[PDB]
């Protein structure tokens, strides 16, 4: 076993797999919630099942390690964690929805303060 | 021309006028203990007085808004002078002196020069 | 129940205030227009009693008084 | 040399990977140490032989130095080898001068040249940038290698065109010798 | 065969490109507009009231993962009706990538906090509050940072004179420093450097309403 995950406060942590298999779980249900047309959802499930397809074939902490890649899984589960509360918080967002506002009229234009031909 | 915006805080002219009487509260009940904190000058009953006028200093105010943000500008400045990180000078500032009221009548104006 | 103190502190305020006519000083004089004095004022005579009587009165109280028969409805409290 | 504790990569280098061996010899070192401060002594006996290195203070104002040939100190207005004034009242230096320390009025003299009236330089306002003097166009004004040129008032740092000009007059012979150095390389 | 002109890195701009499509269609309530500066960098303008989403949306989504929130740069523009402009310029280290978020505001109304999002950008509002006015809202303290005590107005903006209304000097009479109304011993003297000759067509008549 790798002695120290090189940084301060990552710990190592053992059961790496049922942690990374449940927290895969819980996200794509969370998703499940999601509207069925929401780019969002489209390409979590994508992702995260390419994930959670990848978690098993590697018994190896280490041979997972690299078939994942991104980084360690000690990080790793931190990602996924993250991506929980982005659920979570995304279906409170719906963010799928259309424009709220319009930007008005020269806002994003640069340079500013010239004169125009109407 | 009206135009549907976000608030601040206050959601009324009554609200505003009840944060606004709020930071008059901490105003009043301060004014003691920077008599007493601060080595300047003043006295209670002038700063008192001042308190008033510079309340005064805006009573035309009519956007809620905006009589959000004079509250705000409020709050802070009570906190810099309920806690000491102002300073004598910074406390005196709202007498201003250090120079004499300058002429007004159109004379003296003439007189002294643009 | 203390009636007298409640009056009598209350009385004492406005009898011994800045700013007031002494006379038309009911406890049925109303601080804003009856009795002349701005909201300001108001505000200010009501900490006032909070200097004579100690007490932490809340801001909605500003409206549900109006006289110092209010107050000393809130005095007596 | 004990083993790592962090497996690393090329292209970096842990400081702390090594580990505190518990082996006996290595235990007893370390108590051995404590014990007796040997890290003190090693330390200590440092700062004695240093003693025995010549301090190296230059003996100011007597020995002093050293200073390349681009230093930028004093101001001076240069004149040409006729004694004619340099500046022609170009005013880039004035437009460039960081700081706006640069003041200047020109107007014709008598003979119909374009010359300078006043030349103000403000030596509290100057940071000695060199701005001025990389942009005049015949190196009327130069950054003078002189920077012991310290006063009690500030009034009288404010240089005007007369003040300048005798810096360049008293400091010729050397503000020649640095151009002949650099013009060809700066 | 141009040494002097360089050569962006393409493929960065490739992979920046199709990301800044990914954004787009993954945030179509707030994602205004996504467009690519020729600096290679990207840049992402949302509305006022999607800037907390889009943050929690970069930190956090595995594409994204943009954690570090190096600043919150305030820019002033009048002639923009809601002039006060945010950029929230964002770090990813998994992807080694940059990102730019951007914002308006007015003087008036509130903007979103990022206290909540990052624990990065506390001081940076803090900062924009005293050089602007932009205020924030839900910050936890939203203390001046920079102007000294007292100070009124707020300078960073382009209606605001160089050198302030009031400066300082010392009394005898008082002991103490005072601020009095402006006097200058030198008046700034501006230069009028203005192009009379447009020196690039590329940007006439590009970028019409
Ligand atoms: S740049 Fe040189 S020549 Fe021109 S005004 Fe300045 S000192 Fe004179
Ligand atoms: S050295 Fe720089 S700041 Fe000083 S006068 Fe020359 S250009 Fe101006």
């Amino acid at each position: 076993i790798k002695a120290s995950t090189g940084l301060t406060g990552l710990a190592v942590s053992t059961n790496p797999h049922h942690t990374l298999s449940a927290l895969y779980g819980k996200i794509l249900r969370a998703v499940s919630k999601m509207p069925q047309d929401a780019s969002y959802r489209k390409y979590t499930e994508q992702l995260v099942k390419q994930r959670a397809d990848s978690v098993a074939q590697h018994k190896d902490i280490t041979a997972l390690e690299k078939a994942v890649g991104c980084g360690q899984v000690e990080e790793l589960i931190v990602q996924a964690e993250n991506e929980l509360i982005l659920a979570r918080k995304m279906l409170g967002w719906k963010p799928w929805e259309k424009l709220v506002q319009a930007a008005p009229a020269k806002q994003w234009d640069w340079p500013p303060a010239q004169i125009m031909e109407p | 021309a009206v135009q549907q915006v976000r608030p601040i805080l206050s959601v009324d002219r009554e609200e505003a006028r009840k944060r606004a009487l709020n930071l008059y509260k901490a105003w009043y009940r301060q004014i003691p203990y920077i008599v007493m904190d601060y080595d300047i000058p003043m006295t209670v009953e002038q700063c008192r007085d001042k308190l008033r006028e510079e309340f005064v200093k805006h009573r035309n105010v009519t956007d809620i808004r905006v009589i959000d943000m004079l509250v705000i500008k409020g709050q802070m400045e009570l906190k810099e002078s309920v806690e000491i990180w102002k300073q004598k000078g910074h406390i005196m500032r709202y007498w201003k002196e250090s120079q004499d009221p300058k002429p007004t009548d159109f004379l003296s104006k003439f007189i002294q020069g643009v | 129940l203390s009636l007298k103190l409640i009056n009598e502190r209350v009385l004492l305020v406005l009898k011994l205030y800045d700013k007031i006519d002494p006379s038309k000083l009911n406890v049925e004089s109303h601080f804003i227009n009856d009795l002349g004095l701005d909201s300001l004022d108001h505000v200010e005579v009501i900490m006032a009693m909070e200097d004579e009587f100690g007490f932490e009165i809340p801001d909605s109280d500003a409206e549900k008084l109006l006289k110092p028969a209010d107050i000393i409805k809130y005095v007596a409290d | 040399e004990p083993k790592d504790i962090v497996e690393v990569p090329k292209g970096y280098v842990y400081v702390n990977n090594k580990e505190l061996s518990m082996e006996f010899a290595d235990i007893t070192d370390r108590a051995a140490s404590t014990m007796f401060f040997g890290e003190l002594l090693r330390g200590f006996a440092v700062t004695l032989a240093h003693i025995f290195k010549e301090p190296a203070t230059i003996n100011y104002p007597f020995e002093k130095g050293p200073l390349s040939p681009r230093f930028r100190g004093e101001h001076a207005l240069r004149r040409y080898p006729s004694g004619e004034e340099r500046c022609i009242a170009c005013k880039l230096c004035e437009a460039i001068c960081p700081a706006q320390a640069i003041t200047i009025e020109a107007e014709e003299r008598a003979d119909g040249s374009r010359r300078t009236t006043r030349y103000d330089i403000d030596m509290t306002k100057c940071i000695y940038c060199g701005f001025c003097q990389e942009a005049c166009p015949v190196d009327a004004i130069v950054e003078g290698p002189n920077f012991e040129f310290s006063t009690e008032t500030h009034e009288e740092l404010l240089y005007n065109k007369e003040k300048l000009l005798c810096n360049g007059d008293k400091w010729e012979s050397e503000i020649a010798s640095n151009l002949q150095a650099d013009h060809l390389y700066r | 065969d141009k040494p002097t002109v360089r050569q962006p890195d393409a493929v960065a701009r490739s992979h920046l490109s199709d990301f800044g499509r990914y954004v787009a269609e993954c945030l179509p309530k707030y994602v205004q507009k996504v467009q690519l500066t020729a600096g290679d960098e990207l840049e992402v303008l949302i509305a006022p009231e999607g800037v907390v989403p889009v943050l929690q949306f970069l930190k956090d989504h595995h594409q994204a993962q943009f954690t570090n929130l190096v600043d919150i740069a305030g820019v002033d523009v009048p002639c923009r009706k809601n002039r006060f402009e945010v950029v929230y310029n964002l770090l990813s280290l998994r992807y080694n990538s940059r990102i730019r978020v951007k914002t308006y505001t007015d003087e008036l109304t509130p903007l979103d906090s990022a206290c909540e999002v990052h624990k990065a950008a506390n001081w940076y509002e803090r900062e924009i509050w005293d050089m602007y006015g932009v205020f924030f809202a839900n910050h936890p303290d939203l203390r001046r940072i920079l102007t000294d005590y007292g100070f009124e107005g707020h300078p960073q903006r382009r209606d605001f004179p160089l050198s302030g209304y009031v400066e300082l000097r010392y009394d005898d009479e008082k002991k103490r420093v005072v601020c009095e109304p402006l006097e200058l011993a030198q008046e700034f003297r501006k230069f009028d450097l203005s192009a009379p000759w447009e020196q690039f067509p590329n940007f006439r008549n590009a970028n019409p309403p």
